[PDB]
């Protein structure tokens, strides 16, 4: 490889021999493009003009008052696609017309990856075909309909297993003979090297508006910058910028579901154990013998069994710590941002709110500045928050 | 290792070519499975490649994937599949058994554990689906410490350093370029792409490899006679017969 | 007054006596505002940094391939809210708290005027209360939700009457006795003076941005600016600027309907008959008698039975053109710009993209660089052209 | 503008403050609402507000809005109710008739064309509840040159250069200062906050107004005993004379 496939020990390129062609194939146009500053320019101007970057960092006071806290958020809810999502999706298309492919191909839970691979598909000219899982399909119904309006191809995959990691297998299954032709568009800074790296690349922007607009409006950097931890392409989009700046804390939070005792959570990074499957080698939510097990989250954008090796990583070393917040916790924090400050949050993005929160009101006269990435929007969540109330 | 180059040499001196079937262990259900090997064994089969139910199948397709539920409905788990793999052993002292495993079930309590644990039962070789040559380093250093073949995948798409490293890694087998792989002295080519029928095997002899694989032919049998198991063994003893017999001079 | 509160014949203050004394304090404070250094930073904080100003204008080159068209979309999808409204409520209540008042006073049909009335408060620290009526409640019950979240007073009126209109009496009443601590905030350019203006003050900066980002993109002017009319405040945002560019075509759509000819349309301006109603003298929707009519169409947002004076006006003097879109135009619109662009539209700025497309289409070698204002996102309409399709 | 002057003089004489109910034109319905009106005026009401009703009744709140939607329910359009006014008119000559309008039925077909027909049909004022003295020119003009009494609102929050206003602008009576309007010489102001006991018809009267107006009070009565038209104008009877008698000295 042209790049260390590894961040430790975690990571590599776990895929059959099949595939090793592909993935090589991608690291090298990733590693071309990133040396090309027609390529850096046209990835520019998309985000731009396409998907409004810069996003705005938004000074919240009313849930700070009283407090020795000031928080900011990172406006990805801001972001065409209401989501964090778009800016990688957009770097990948680039690269499959780098590679002079005209396929995309992409498989999705939540709904949210698979309306991303579409707009962007859509948009630059791509033949885009989504596998879903039939009980998956049915709940996140009006993804699916976004995704065929974009022209996407929602392939229904039914077949026992109906699922995420389960409806990969078909996607991949389809790349290994397409690949050609076809880029397989990953949601998340996880699988098989090149992608934990490249989806880093494509969402770091997040961390460097972070860090000039922090240094803009406070001039000096954050006490800590807050993400959730679904497979991890968020969390590191903004610590990427800030590794190096080791005053800077970086918190990764996961799921904890109904309480990480419980069992039910998706918090493998630090409530699981280092396993090999989606082509990498990291933690994961797995049974004694070796079994992979679902996550569990009331954001199901948070239902990752496993996590990116880059966290595992920076967990493994000490520079970012993780944590885990309830579902009682994320709701809360939606409740309290949307009476405070007027925005909606997304669930998932609630997990990361809440835990600022935590931070805050344990120590009402510790004084910080924290920044939470604020993911997405959470107008898909109205209904799920509706009914628990 | 050793069953290997005992039956390759013997099937050297019979001008006679290999047919490996594939089954899933546990499917449709334990008994039933000891039973569809034994079967599969005196109906021709020169070695086998069993696979353990894993949760999830990365390079499986509709017909295997759909073998692993009924084998996870049947709650087959690991720990049952090396239990049978003992007794399949005791049965039947030469035949080759490979494994067809997911690197996970290897990783999970330790990758030489799991090689410690297949010389212990028996098992002759390991093809672990999702490890690259890339990666195969401690999987293939582990299974020479106990004695296992280290199986390799060539693929169509591959080049000549591919061919090489295939070449001096693997063990037992390549499972499948032919002439470029004997140059490089690598073990006897095993082709495994969809061989379902007898015109096939002869085909697969023909271009120089030492035989072929039949995997989901196998199964699709299976999920055919699930209702009459008795059926089921029949029309798998005839399958084999037959895929056996294209194989033979 | 202090400012000319008639657009020609059109406008007014057709209100009763008791409410004079609002709508005069309200002139008054902006006007102070206006000339205020201080309100127009913090305007243009919040606006920047809170909502997400200056929004993209995007370039859409795969809907006009083959054609001599240049079209360009203002993306006020992407604005905070998902819609244009962001801007004038954020203004109107900076407006409030000049005033010292506590309070904002709403009422809401689509129930996207109310969510706005609903973020704003929250973020500034005011009481809001909402008035709805039953009948459009229950249809527009997620927004309903969103604006209780926000800690908005949504107040259920049901009185054989309950729509916009018919819930705008009770709104009002409340206004006259509350105007000294509550200030109703007005959704459009409508109503009485100053409204129609001030509405108009705090939406301009679309058309400044446009102006200015059409000059950067392709050094001219554009032929043509074209943006839905259901009150007027999206459109008369985008025209204000380019009023006295004469070589700038205005172009304001209005909703068709079933078809002008059903009489089952919402489009007053060129359709309908000067009345007297909404504290304004303006074109609307009525029977022989004086009986106020309402207006249709398969958007929700433009069901306005009136127009905007300013608009009325503008098209007796033949500054400005207004014409109407159908729903299957709006519809096909919604459609093409989901799988050429990868963009959602509201069906409400489908209007105006509908025609732009009409444009193009009739004459494919007319050279044109136009504008099509995309008012707001249609995640909300997904269902509504789900059910359709 | 002529039957105000008239009756004011007369109640003058008798040291008599007037009482003036509200209604709805065609509530609850055509036929019942003109037997309301007859027995409101032979009950002792000195002169007559009635209001026509409008799609969108701006200054009303839940009982006038409630009337409005009986009439409507009715069928009642502006045209039946000037047919309504014509017969009023036709049986009592000398009562004073004014309108509660609102500016849209009035610009409809014609402001002035309005007015000429409100002096055909023998109606003596109009309040356009929503044209503050500020968009009145045209209507007042209209209802000067018809011989028709151009009424005004004088609310509570109203300031000096208003109460100047509303006493040149206003004629026939002003719909409340007291003092100030008299000064001005203003039309004989009749008060109309929630006036609904006889005891706030005295205190109105005391207080230097020359009456009150009564509107919901007379409309709940009706609202009440909908499903018993006799009971309904038995109970209007008895409402009428109780306020009538707090005005009479
Ligand atoms: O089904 P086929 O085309 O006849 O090939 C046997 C194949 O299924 C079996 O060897 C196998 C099971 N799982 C695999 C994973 C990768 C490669 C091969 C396999
Ligand atoms: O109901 P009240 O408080 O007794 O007042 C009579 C009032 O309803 C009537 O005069 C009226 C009907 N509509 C109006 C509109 C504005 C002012 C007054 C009115
Ligand atoms: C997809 C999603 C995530 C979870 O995934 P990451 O890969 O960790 O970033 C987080 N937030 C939002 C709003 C999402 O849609
Ligand atoms: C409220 C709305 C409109 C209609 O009203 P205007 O006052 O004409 O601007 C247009 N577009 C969107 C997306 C809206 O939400
Ligand atoms: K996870
Ligand atoms: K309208």
């Amino acid at each position: 490889t042209l790049l260390n496939p590894y961040f430790g020990e975690f990571g590599g390129m776990y895929v059959p021999q099949i595939l090793m062609p592909a993935l090589n194939q991608l690291e090298e146009a990733f590693v071309r493009a990133q040396k090309d500053p027609e390529f850096q320019a046209q990835f520019a101007d998309l985000l731009k003009n396409y998907a409004g970057r810069p996003t705005a960092l938004t000074k919240c006071q009313n849930i700070t008052a009283g407090t020795r806290t000031t928080l900011y958020l990172k406006r990805e809810d801001l972001l065409h696609g209401g989501a964090h999502k778009t800016n990688q999706v957009l770097g990948q298309a680039l690269l499959a017309k780098r590679m002079g492919k005209s396929e995309i191909i992409a498989e999705t839970g939540a709904g949210q990856h698979g309306v991303a691979s579409a707009l962007a598909s859509a948009l630059l000219g791509l033949k885009c075909r989504i596998y879903m899982g039939a009980k998956d399909v049915e709940r996140q119904s009006p993804n699916v309909f976004r995704m065929r309006l974009m022209g996407a191809e929602v392939i229904p995959v039914h077949s026992g297993s109906a699922t995420l990691k389960d409806a990969c297998n078909e996607a991949l299954r389809d790349w290994s003979g397409s690949y050609e032709t076809a880029h397989y568009m990953l949601g998340t800074a996880a699988g098989p090297h090149p992608y934990p790296t490249i989806v880093r690349e494509f969402q770091r922007m997040i961390g460097e508006e972070t860090k000039a607009q922090i240094l803009d409006k406070e001039g000096r950097l954050p006490d800590a910058v807050i993400a959730c931890v679904g497979g991890g392409s968020n969390a590191i989009g903004m610590f990427a910028d800030f590794i190096n700046d080791t005053s800077v804390g970086l918190i990764g939070v996961e799921p904890g579901g109904h309480g990480i005792e419980t069992g039910e959570h998706g918090a493998p990074l630090k409530h699981g154990r280092v396993g090999i499957y989606f082509g990498m080698k990291a933690p994961m939510m797995q049974t004694a013998d070796g079994q992979i097990e679902e996550s569990y989250s009331i954001s199901a954008g948070l239902d990752f069994p496993s996590v990116g090796p880059q966290h595992a990583y920076l967990n493994s070393i000490g520079r970012a710590d993780y944590v885990s917040i309830t579902d009682d916790e994320a709701l809360e924090a939606f409740k309290t941002l949307c009476r405070h400050e007027g925005i909606i949050p997304a669930l998932e993005s609630s997990h990361a709110l809440a835990h600022a929160l935590k931070m805050m009101r344990e120590q009402p006269e510790k004084e910080q500045l924290l920044v939470v990435n604020l993911s997405g929007r959470g107008d898909k969540d109205i209904f799920t928050v509706h009914d628990i109330l | 290792m050793e069953r290997y180059e005992n039956l390759f040499a013997q099937l050297n001196d019979r001008r006679e070519g290999a047919f490996v079937p594939f089954v899933t262990l546990g499917d449709p259900g334990i008994e039933q499975s000891l039973k569809i090997i034994d079967t599969l064994i005196d109906a021709g089969a020169d070695a086998l490649e069993l696979g353990v139910p894993f949760s999830d199948p990365l390079a499986n397709g509709p017909t295997i994937q759909n073998a692993n539920l009924r084998a996870f409905a049947a709650g087959v788990t690991p720990a049952q599949c090396f239990e049978m793999l003992a007794l399949i052993r005791e049965k039947h002292p030469t035949i080759p058994i490979g494994l067809l495993m997911y690197a996970n079930l290897v990783f999970n309590n330790g990758i030489d554990a799991f090689y410690a644990r297949c010389e212990q039962v028996g098992v002759d070789s390991v093809l672990v689906a999702d490890v690259p040559v890339e990666e195969s380093a401690p999987f293939r250093q582990a299974a020479l410490r106990h004695n296992i073949a280290p199986i390799f995948i060539c693929p169509p798409n591959a080049d000549d350093d591919l061919l090489r490293q295939v070449a001096s890694y693997g063990r037992g087998y390549t499972y499948l370029l032919i002439e470029k792989l004997k140059e490089y002295h690598a073990a006897p080519a095993l082709q495994g792409f969809g061989i379902s029928s007898p015109e096939q095997v002869s085909a697969a002899v023909r271009a120089g490899a030492a035989g072929a694989i039949s995997g989901s032919a196998i199964v699709k049998i299976i999920e055919k006679n699930l209702a009459s198991p008795k059926q089921m063994l029949a029309e798998l003893r005839s399958f084999v017969s037959a895929m056996k017999a294209a194989s033979r001079a």
